[PDB]
């Protein structure tokens, strides 16, 4: 129906928030999984 | 699911699993893709009109190693971010398991392609974590549905290796592995260790196997297990290979010679560092 | 490992694994045990005294199967729990993963004994949660080593899963399985579902399976999936039974005729509760 | 050498600080898994 | 309006699941202070 | 809010919080206690009943303190649970943090009474942990409404102090204290350190004084600084006694001597182990 | 403690607290400080060369506050980082509990200075959080021992309050607070109180004194309390304010106007957003 | 007795690391007291 905007631009602007999304999931789940391992190690 | 078919290059691909598309093109039913750049489209038009917009023939890399009209792209995560990301929720369509879509950077993509006088045509990939805490040579591994069960499959997991043995490090894909998955690399495995225990004039410990093929010690052992070249004695498991197992399951269906090996001196790659 | 070495009956067992016997018992090199009670001792004097002051000659229970020679007692570990205590402590020599050896109130026992003129000498077990929040219709099982490889393990299973029915319950056995426990599992399964499928006149699903034989879907479907009878439909795993794939695993090594079986009729058993 | 005591009772006293033992890991199992199930699903 | 049965017995079967609960979560305190002593000392 | 008021002995108590008497007990609007023993009601006619079938005129323990018509009685939780858990049930009405009521074996209750020809009237209580990770000499702390006022707060704490000199030990009240309960040992601790430094010839560390009254260091210091005696360095803050802060405080209303007092020869009372 | 003393323009001042300056600076006895951009140095020779180099004579922000010799000026972290992390390096010197002193970014600081011929000298500041969860208005707060006892504290504190008034918002210092801390609030926010109270015509809530002063109703109430303005009915406490105690605490040494006062003519700022 | 370089990059460069060392515990910290606030209130 409509003409898209396909520059790299475009995406970068739609990817760069859920890009900031995972990297701050992967530093939970670091810090969740090195707690788990101190507190059942004792 | 929402996105259940794909149209990318001339292929209409029914998709297997949900893939988190941002925005409003995660709820359409189709999308287009483009299939040398990878971008994703809600409408026909804007894709007929990218065809003779697009200034890509080739994933966005190195050609690492090409054979016939096979060759193989080398995507940094970190470079061609944008590339990478949109490969990413393709993959998805695909794995039920793909955790990670947009955190690219830590990533190195492998690109399996068909050339012919268009371009370079995705078959499929695997991507690597540059950086791997538990040793992982492969994190996700894909054919694209047309292209499957042709042997594609097991030259990607051949491939991984081959990376893996120029590396001088051992390696494991990343758990857990889907029934398709561990099909795939029992089968790769099976193959490789046969070929050895059947040419190898001397005394092999399970700690060598794994330093000529970077296959790990837990892989050879449940390989060897399959193959029944494992005894049990006080709990502890003890290789036991015979000319007779090796002999008959050389004739078995545990046996198969992949119909597309990786050729070692068409390999062009330096690794990093 | 301390103690590697026991004497119990007319046996001398070699251990496979550590035990922890309280105190000064944990640390001799062999140790003397009453093949009717399952007492330990550090000394052979004591041992030679105690058979003629022991009052068993069998487990402290009901003997809830017998045909010919074979015998099994169901032990509360309420009710006896000195015994089940020392059960536990001689069955962690040759399990790698038991965790519970004093906390025997919980769990019920099943004995399996080999009876003659002199009493019920025990041959193994297998230990059941009475309230199991995963459903574990077994948690440890074993076969002592002197009678290992005569059928006696796959015979456990089998009864466990005979109580399971009785129950109108689904059963698994704790996870994770060692190398020997998944060999005799895989067998077992393999053996009851190629049963069914070679008789059964009818349409099947994995549910009805299920209900029939109290095995999980789980393991019905990972077994199917050894035996070639499950193809692959975009990822999801769909059941394929032919005639043509059961008669030819019916002849393999896949299949196997258990030596000795449960015969329904001879278990006197009612369910709790 | 010895001749040792093999009553119930001597028996009884040796597995019981044990069997207390077992029961407070197993509660601290218990309370572990139900916390970690918690932080991870939300 | 109506007579009350005031003997012990009573006040302990209405007190006893009531004690109970009490004791689980001493125990769930207990262990959540120590878990948390452990993972912020580091 | 559900019970605003209750009826124990001859008194109309308004209740100040909420407290989970049992069942359908904790949501009646009024409730009937007796005085002795201290079992709660529903009804009146159950209570008017009760008084003439109640087999207790004091608190069901030890007398050990009595001068004049004050009496304190030390009850033990293990010994008369029903008691204690009742009294911590009446208790929970006027303390917002009290979380325990029912767990009473690890507690030690000390119940201050007013003694005539009928009886030993409860006055207020202090509860007490036997074994105390943080060094607590009293857990709760009251003084039931219709006797607030009248110094009986400042002899329990004096009391609870008492104790803990004949035990040779340091003791702090279970934090955090409530308004009435701050104002209330401050006024205490005052009292105790201004009578000993206006009295002792010789040098005093904040050692010494914690050594001779059983109050904890940080109590000790925050008592000291709220008299202006403590003055600081870079920092640190060091003790800074002279005659005359001494002399202002003891003519201050931060100086008062407890109506009420502790007479040691009128206790009657062996510390435990 | 191993840097127990520093240099700083024309003042000797010892250490009270260790501070974390970075690699072999932590080491060093003394530590020489420029006055006005803050940067530390190991030796004498350095100092004496940096002074005729240096190309500051006031801290690198806006003057939002001149009256007299006093100016205080604005310090935003993200703009000058170096000179934050300094100050909070040099901060850490005199505050026990300070936390942060790298992470600069996120805060803004507020510096006291005298200013003559020369320049503006530090005499002191306040550093506080852009966004803070806690709502505090002050993070750290310190005047720099040889300024110490002239009121400057309390004239930080009223100004970080006017910050507060002129952003519609109620703040709180960071807790815990030092007794250093605690004497200089309590003194502030009695003089503030009882000021209001003393002038006020009309009936006062907590509330309403909370949103004329921005200090929070937490502060307020156990200010009041310590001015014996606050009366306890059923646990709860209420406000009791009466023309004899306001009076009486104006006399006493509980009420004393600060010898350095915020003038709101003098301040030249702008809120932030 | 020798020279220092008191140039704005020198001092960038000893606390860029730091600066980085504060933001990571940072994050632990918030992390920590969330896992704490989920596991306590339920
Ligand atoms: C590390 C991870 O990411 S695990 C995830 C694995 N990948 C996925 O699940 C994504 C979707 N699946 C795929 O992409 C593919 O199925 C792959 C990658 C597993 C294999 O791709 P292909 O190119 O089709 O594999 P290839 O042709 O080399 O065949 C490999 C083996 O799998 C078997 N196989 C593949 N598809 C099927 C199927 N639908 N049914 C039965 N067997 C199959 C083949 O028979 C062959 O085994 P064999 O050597 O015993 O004959
Ligand atoms: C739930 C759990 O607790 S898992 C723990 C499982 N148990 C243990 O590891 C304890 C030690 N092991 C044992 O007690 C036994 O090995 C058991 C219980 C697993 C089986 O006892 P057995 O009475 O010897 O088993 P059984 O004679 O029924 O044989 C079962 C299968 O195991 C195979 N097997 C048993 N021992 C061996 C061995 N040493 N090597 C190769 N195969 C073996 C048999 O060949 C048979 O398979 P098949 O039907 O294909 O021929
Ligand atoms: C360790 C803990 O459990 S902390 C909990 C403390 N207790 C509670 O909150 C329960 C309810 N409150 C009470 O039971 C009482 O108020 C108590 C226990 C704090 C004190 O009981 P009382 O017997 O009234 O105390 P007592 O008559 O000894 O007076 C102690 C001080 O408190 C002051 N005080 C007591 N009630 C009030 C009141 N309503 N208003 C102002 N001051 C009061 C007294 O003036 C006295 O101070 P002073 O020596 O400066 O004159
Ligand atoms: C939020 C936080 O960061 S809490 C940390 C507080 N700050 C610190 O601990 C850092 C080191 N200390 C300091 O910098 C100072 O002592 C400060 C900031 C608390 C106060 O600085 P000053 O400029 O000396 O305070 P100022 O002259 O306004 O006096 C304030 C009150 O403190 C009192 N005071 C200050 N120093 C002392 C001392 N050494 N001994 C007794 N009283 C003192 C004053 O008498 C005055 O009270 P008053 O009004 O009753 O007379
Ligand atoms: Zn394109
Ligand atoms: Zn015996
Ligand atoms: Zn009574
Ligand atoms: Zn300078």
């Amino acid at each position: 129906d409509i003409l898209e905007n396909l520059d790299d631009s475009v995406f970068s602007k739609r990817h760069a928030k859920l890009e900031l999304d995972e990297k701050r999931r992967k530093r939970w789940d670091i810090q969740r999984i090195r707690e788990q391992r101190i507190l059942q190690r004792l | 699911k929402y996105v259940d078919k794909i149209h990318i290059g001339n292929y209409e691909i029914d998709a297997w699993y949900f893939s988190p598309f941002p925005e409003d093109y995660g709820k359409q039913p189709k999308l287009w893709l483009c299939e040398y750049c990878l971008k994703y489209m809600k409408y026909e038009k804007s894709y007929r009109f990218h065809l003779g917009q697009c200034q890509w023939r080739q994933p966005p890399g190195k050609e690492i190693y090409r054979k016939s009209n096979i060759s193989v792209y080398e995507v940094d995560g970190k470079d061609h971010k944008i590339y990478c990301q949109n490969l990413c929720l393709l993959a998805k369509l695909f794995l039920d398991h793909k955790t990670l879509y947009f955190d690219v950077e830590p990533f190195v993509f492998y690109i399996l392609t068909e050339v012919d006088r268009q371009g370079a045509h995705i078959v499929g990939y695997f991507s690597k974590e540059k950086e791997s805490p538990d040793g992982n040579n492969v994190a996700c591994i894909l054919t694209l549905p047309p292209y499957q069960r042709r042997g594609y499959g097991k030259f990607l997991i051949a491939f991984s290796y081959e990376l893996s043995k120029l590396e001088s490090t051992v390696g494991s894909p990343e758990k857990p592995l889907s029934d398709l998955g561990k099909l795939s690399y029992r089968s790769y495995w099976s193959w490789v260790l046969l070929e050895i225990l059947r040419d190898f004039r001397g005394t092999l410990s399970i700690k060598d196997l794994s330093q000529m093929t970077s296959i790990t010690q837990n892989d050879i052992i449940s390989t060897l297990q399959s193959l029944n070249m494992v005894k049990y004695w006080k709990g502890q498991h003890v290789i036991c290979v015979t000319p007779k197992l090796v002999e008959e399951h050389l004739k078995s269906a545990q046996y198969k010679k992949p119909p597309i090996t990786v050729d070692s001196v068409c390999l062009k790659w330096a690794p990093p560092k």
